Order: C-alpha cells, then structure tokens, then sequence
C-alpha cells in the first residue's frame, strides 16, 4: 500500500520564499521588522495556495476557509520557520528566509528577543524529539485546524470532521514502524505537546505585531496591505478572546 | 476582510 495522504502533503509543500532584505545595510529595527512584514505577506500567498490544495479543505464553507487561514497563519509560519531553522542551520539561528537569518544580535534588535528564543527552543525541539519530515508535514497541516472562534464557524460540523481526519492520519504516521501501542501513545503525547507550545508563541507574536501596527507610523515600520488588514481585523479577535486555540492538554 | 478575499478567490 502507498501513502496517498503524505504524498499530497509532500507534493503541496511550498518552496523557498525570500524576504527581499538588504543585508548590505547595517541592521536596524525599522528595516528588520519591515522586512519580516514583507516576508509575512509573501508567505501568506503560499499559505493560501498550500491550504486550498489540502485534502478535503474545499469541503469547508468558503467563509470558514478564509477564516482558519486568517487565524492560524502565524502558528503555521512560525512552525514552518522553526523547521527550516533546524534543517538548514541546526537551530543555530532563526532561518526566516535565506536572505533573512537571525542571530542573537538580530533577535535583540528586533525588540522581540524573548519571543525569538522561544522559537529557537521550538526549533531545537525538532531535534531532541527527532521529528521526521513526515511528522512535520502532518503537524503543520493540523495547525490550520487548531484555532476556532468561540461563536463557532459558519459550518462547525465540517471543520470538526476534517480536523478529526487529520488527527487520524497523524495516528497512522506514528503507527507506522511502531508495533507497540504504548510507544504510539507516548509519541502522540510528545507531538501534541509540541503542537501546543506553538500557540503561546503565536499569542506573544500576535500581541507584539498588533502593537507594532498601531505605532508603525511612529517607528517607521511598513506593513503590507493584507498584513495590516488581517492584523487589524482578525488578530484583535484572537487577542480579545473571541477566537481561541484548541489545546490537546491543559 | 476584503483584500485577502480577492487573493483567496484567485488562488
Ligand atoms: C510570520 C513571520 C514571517 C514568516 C516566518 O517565517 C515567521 C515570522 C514570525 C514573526 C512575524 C513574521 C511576520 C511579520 C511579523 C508579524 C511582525 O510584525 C512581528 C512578528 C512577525
């Protein structure tokens, strides 16, 4: 038998994305953030194309399709970035883009050093936990179905069904090569725990970007069109508690 | 949301 699911995830996995950052200029907060915002914009495009091509994704109500994307983009991009950092530079730095790699010095200048160390720890997790390329792909797909609005979705039933299936596929990935149900359970524990630790980080980044937007005109930080729109219309909903993450643990 | 919508629409 062949893995139809994993073949799809592997096939739709977006390629390298550049930030268009001028590494010839001395570092500065304005330039670093303004570049991260541009990077975010670019990656968003790929995140849309990626998601639209996910198994059973089109079964979701068109409105819910756009919603889960606007709520989880952060966690998805942070998770994907933590993985590039582990596979490209063995977590020595934050590999946001080939043309935008952060060392402690840059983490500091970005004024979000603590958050960055958080992401470095996340990057190292892929190592200590020995996260296979396949487990990663499935984990990322799942993060798109990890943050729902308290008032519920247009069609909350479909989402629950879809999300369920992806968890079912993650059970298969873990079940593969593992014959004992205890090690299967023990592994699910670790992955779900790892997937949860992504939310606190996303939250901090959500809050940080939110404030940055409000005082952007004062600190000379440029926000791309969509970025500003999402952060001012969707992000606030998460920060105000109207939209919440789905943790596996408490 | 109005810009993300157009992006979403045209893939
Ligand atoms: C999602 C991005 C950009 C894509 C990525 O690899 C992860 C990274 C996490 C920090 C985000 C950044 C986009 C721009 C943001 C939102 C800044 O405004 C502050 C936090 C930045």
């Amino acid at each position: 038998c062949q893995p139809i699911f994993l073949n799809v995830l592997e096939a739709i996995e977006p390629g390298v994305v550049c930030a268009g950052h001028d590494n010839n200029q001395p570092d500065s907060f304005a330039a670093l953030l303004s570049s991260l915002n541009e990077l975010g914009e670019r990656q968003l495009v790929h995140v849309v194309k990626w998601a639209k091509a996910l198994p059973g994704f089109r079964n979701l109500h068109v409105d819910d399709q756009m919603a889960v994307i606007q709520y989880s983009w952060m966690g998805l991009m942070v998770f994907a970035m933590g993985w590039r950092s582990f596979t490209n530079v063995n977590s020595r730095m934050l590999y946001f883009a080939p043309d935008l790699v952060f060392n402690e010095y840059r983490m500091h200048k970005s004024r979000m050093y603590s958050q960055c160390v958080r992401m470095r720890h996340l990057s190292q997790e892929f190592g200590w936990l020995q996260i296979t390329p396949q487990e990663f792909l499935c984990m990322k797909a799942l993060l798109l179905f990890s943050i729902i609005p308290v008032d519920g979705l247009k069609n909350q039933k479909f989402f629950d069904e879809l999300r369920m299936n992806y968890i079912k596929e993650l059970d298969r990935i873990i079940a593969c090569k593992r014959k004992n149900p205890t090690s299967c359970s023990r592994r699910f524990y670790q992955l779900t725990k790892l997937l949860d630790s992504v939310q606190p980080i996303a939250r901090e980044l959500h809050q940080f970007t939110f404030d940055l937007l409000i005082k952007s005109h004062m600190v000379s930080v440029d926000f791309p069109e969509m970025m500003a729109e999402i952060i001012s219309v969707q992000v606030p909903k998460i920060l105000s508690g109207k939209v919440k993450p789905i943790y596996f643990h408490t | 949301s109005e810009k993300f919508k157009l992006l979403f629409q045209s893939y």
